[PDB]
């Protein structure tokens, strides 16, 4: 059911769509 | 976490609703 691991680029996708304008950390690189 | 949670299984979105500053 649309459930899959979110690694590489996928996750910040879904990160910056939960959050908005503001920003989140999540940048290990 | 988000890699702990996102990479090692799989991450709905609640998760993340966390890390948004």
């Amino acid at each position: 059911e649309v459930n899959q691991h979110l690694c590489g680029s996928e996750l910040v996708e879904a990160l910056e769509l939960v959050c908005g304008e503001r920003g989140f950390f999540y940048e290990p690189k | 976490g988000i890699v702990e949670q996102c990479c090692h299984s799989i991450c709905s979105l609640y998760q993340l609703e966390n890390y948004c500053n």
